[PDB]
């Protein structure tokens, strides 16, 4: 359903505890693939296979997915 | 130090 991916830069360190979650450090640029629910994005690290979900509150949203 | 982790999606 998404027509344009978004992007964000991490503003907090996030340790995912499960396979569905994507860990990252402050400063990592993340492509936003979709908003999963009220609290989580699915994203990916550009040029890689790191993909999974993380909390919206842990990133600075530059562009929302459309 | 970070915001509390929200509950996971369904």
């Amino acid at each position: 359903m998404v027509l344009e991916y978004g992007e964000a830069i991490a503003k907090f360190n996030f340790n995912g505890d499960t396979q569905v979650e994507m860990s990252f450090r402050k400063g990592e640029r993340i492509t936003l693939l979709r908003q999963v629910d009220e609290n989580w994005y699915e994203g990916r690290i550009p040029g890689t296979s790191r993909q999974g979900i993380f909390p919206i509150t842990y990133v600075d949203v530059i562009k929302r997915p459309l | 130090l970070a915001p509390p982790k929200p509950p996971l999606p369904e």
